[PDB]
């Protein structure tokens, strides 16, 4: 069996910079049997390059490919806004095989997140469940750590996260985390808090509320 | 319904012995062949020994020619691989393979049935 | 335009069947290598099945024995028959014409397959209000919780409020129901002067809800 | 009686492309087949409908010796019941095939620094070949409803492609020389 490894998993560059994307094959294969694809978020893939270096019909001049044997490379000479997407390489054996893919994101200066905590609504409590939401708004880079503390006890196993795509205007990310408890378990505690650690924060920021206040 | 049960394997010092077995069951006749493949941690899956069951003909690669011995006991329908004078170069995961033909092939893609695979290590 | 038009995706319970279709326009399915490539939520592309123009079929190990690729020449349509569907089969399925040495040049728009035991259920919309305690920017939102299946659509003030709105990807809860939130950051001055209403639409359940979000009063 | 000219087949300087596979009709000669099976440089020696060590004790009307060059990970396609690019569009064996398939790595002969583009294979074909059918047509393959008129373009592709064997490719993409011996009912 052959394996296609793409590195890095995520590439952070500014518009107009030179992007180099690596695609490694576990076995030395001919250059005619490798292709590159592009996939913007929410869209279907499209053929960028076939046969290692041949540019697909309609693909702009700035896209080029090279390599042979085990190491192949897609190069974007000057990134345009529409070029920030996910790129997949694909090798032809007895059947097609895709690499893991490489996301090319927009690099900007570090922006700290704005943290908000939301107690459960009185409407939801009548159902029997309590959802506490923690909002991380407009931060960069994407790596952020949310920690739920209930009565200063670190909570693990009852929270889920969701991150937006990079913003079209400020190129930031936003995160939403939901802590779910039963109404009975929710009433057994007082202080609900989410602590946020991020590169833009010199010390972890904590937003909290006391139940029934 | 062809099932290859392979067992054996372990750790031995340079020069020690080790026997692998592969109980082939489900075949309707004797027209098949057994192959022993091995796979170093980073390398590929290479054949080392073959046995064409219908005509009882063994084949060994040169690096194990005077050291390995492939054989089949017709009673329990099992093919054995007696590995003597083991060297550190023999360290790999060893697989049992079966193909619907009378002969031998170096390609794993030529064999349709496989054993679970077992680790064989030779100490430095 | 040379296209590949896909349909047949839907909701399948684990162990059930589903047949996808891929109607070509601009190329002959009978005369081409044709592929099915899927993409699980948030993961990469995975080749699934291939059919030669000569009839030979090939399948990924993860779908062997369960999937079957086929075509109807008279309808110029490619098909993927999926049996014994599992939860990990949930993905967006694409069909593509394969030129091998020239790559897969034509791609379908995709059709979504969701394997779940959940039944269609409308969401509950709860307000996300700022606790009674307040910088320069305030944040409020709507919690669209416990619905199935995807998707929901959330607008603010009937589409008149778009700047600063973040509608998050939904998360699949352990109950099998989806849940997402939609937030919007406004200047803290306009909390007591501007009314904020989120409009949640869940077409599969005929659920239209308008939720006014207000600061909670003690 | 003289020996069969297997030397001319196995040790030939150049082999044929798989789409234009060569065939050598063998008759009026004696052949030691068990010596062929004991030849270790034969990386593959798979027989169907017959055990290899039994060939020396049988007679047949004619033996056909087909030879060509394919890539490494295509050797598995040279067998009865196989599917894929080679088995379907280049060289197909019947399901009731009686004979042996012989293959060995020929990287030192058929690979070339910079690429050896003389060996070709058919990539585009409308239907599968019949067993033992040799198709050498180079007509532009029509992939859509518009005719090609012998001109390449979109949905109009030349049917053959070169392997471009290089010595630094892996064994899966290195050249392998194949000799298929079919027995028709030489001893
Ligand atoms: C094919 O050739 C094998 C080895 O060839 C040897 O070297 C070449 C250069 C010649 O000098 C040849 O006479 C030598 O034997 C043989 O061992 C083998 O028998 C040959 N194949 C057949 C079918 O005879």
């Amino acid at each position: 069996d052959i394996q296609m490894t793409q590195s890095p998993g995520t590439l952070s560059l500014s518009p107009g910079e030179r992007a180099t994307l690596s695609c490694r094959a576990s076995q030395s294969v001919s250059s005619s049997s490798l292709a590159w694809y592009q996939q913007k978020h929410g869209q279907a893939p499209r053929l960028l390059i076939y046969g290692t270096s041949s540019r697909a019909t309609g693909i702009p001049d700035r896209f080029s490919g090279s390599g042979s044997g085990t190491d192949f490379t897609l190069t974007i000479s000057g990134l345009e806004p529409e070029d920030f997407a996910v790129y997949y390489c694909q090798q032809y054996g007895s059947s097609p095989l895709f690499g893991g893919g490489t996301k090319v994101e927009i690099k900007r200066t570090v922006a700290a997140p704005s943290v908000f905590i939301f107690p459960p609504s009185d409407e939801q409590l009548k159902s029997g469940t309590a959802s506490v939401v923690c909002l991380l708004n407009n931060f960069y880079p994407r790596e952020a750590k949310v920690q739920w503390k209930v009565d200063n006890a670190l909570q693990s196993g009852n929270s889920q996260e969701s991150v937006t795509e990079q913003d079209s205007k400020d190129s930031t990310y936003s995160l939403s985390s939901t802590l779910t408890l039963s109404k009975a378990d929710y009433e057994k505690h007082k202080v609900y808090a989410c602590e946020v650690t991020h590169q833009g924060l010199s010390s972890p920021v904590t937003k909290s509320f006391n139940r029934g206040e | 319904q062809v099932q290859l049960v392979e067992s054996g394997g372990g750790l031995v010092q340079p020069g020690g012995s080790l026997r692998l077995s592969c109980a082939a069951s489900g075949f309707t006749n004797d027209f098949y062949s057994i192959a022993w493949f091995r796979q170093a941690p980073g390398k590929e899956r290479e054949g080392v020994s073959w046995l064409s069951v219908s005509d009882n003909t063994p084949t060994y690669v040169d690096s194990v020619k005077d050291r390995f011995t492939i054989s089949r006991h017709n009673a329990n329908n099992t093919v054995y691989l007696q590995m003597n004078m083991l060297k550190p170069e023999d360290t790999a995961i060893y697989y049992c393979a079966a193909g619907r033909f009378a002969g031998r092939d170096t390609w794993p893609s030529s064999y349709d049935y496989w054993g679970q695979g077992t680790q064989v290590t030779v100490s430095s | 335009e040379v296209q590949l038009l896909e349909s047949g995706g839907g909701l399948v319970q684990p162990g059930g069947s589903l047949r996808l279709s891929c109607a070509a326009s601009g190329l002959t399915v009978r005369s081409n290598y044709m592929n099915w490539v899927r993409q699980a939520p948030g993961k990469g592309l995975e080749w699934v099945s291939l059919i030669y123009s000569g009839g030979s079929t090939f399948y990924a190990d993860s779908v062997k024995g369960r999937f079957t690729i086929s075509r109807h020449d008279s309808k110029n349509t490619l098909y993927l028959q999926m049996n014994s569907l599992r939860a990990e089969d949930t993905a967006v399925y694409y069909c593509a014409r394969d030129l091998v040495v020239y790559g897969m040049d034509v791609w379908g728009q995709g059709t979504t397959v969701t394997v779940s035991s959940a039944s269609t259920k409308g969401p509950s919309v709860f307000p996300l209000a700022p606790s009674s305690k307040s910088g320069g920017t305030a944040a409020l939102g709507c919690l669209v919780k416990d619905y199935f299946p995807e998707p929901v659509t959330v607008s603010w003030n009937s589409g008149a409020l778009t700047s600063g709105v973040h509608t998050f990807p939904a998360v699949l809860q352990s109950s099998g129901l989806y849940s997402l939130s939609s937030v919007v950051t406004v200047p803290s001055s306009s909390l007591g002067t501007q009314t904020y209403i989120c409009n949640v639409n869940h077409k599969p359940s005929n659920t239209k809800v308008d939720k006014k979000v207000e600061p909670k009063s003690c | 009686t003289n020996l069969c000219p297997f030397d001319e087949v196995f040790n030939a300087t150049r082999f044929a492309s798989v789409y234009a596979w060569n065939r050598k009709r063998i008759s009026n000669c004696v052949a030691d087949y068990s010596v062929l099976y004991n030849f270790a440089p034969f990386f593959a020696f798979k027989c169907y409908g017959v055990s290899p060590t039994k060939l020396n004790d049988l007679c047949f009307t004619n033996v056909y010796a087909d030879s060509f060059v394919i890539r490494g990970n295509e050797v598995s396609q040279i067998a009865p019941g196989q599917t894929g690019n080679i088995a379907d569009y280049n060289y197909k064996l019947p399901d009731d095939f009686t004979g042996c398939v012989i293959a060995w790595n020929s990287n030192k002969l058929d690979s070339k620094v910079g690429g050896n583009y003389n060996y070709q294979y058919r990539l585009f074909r409308k239907s599968n070949l019949k067993p033992f059918e040799r198709d050498i047509s180079t007509e532009i393959y029509q992939a859509g409803n518009k005719p090609c008129n012998g001109v390449a373009g979109f949905n109009c592709y030349f049917p053959l492609r070169s392997y471009g064997f290089r010595p630094t490719y892996g064994v899966g993409h290195q050249p392998y020389r194949v000799v298929v011996l079919s027995f028709e009912l030489v001893c």
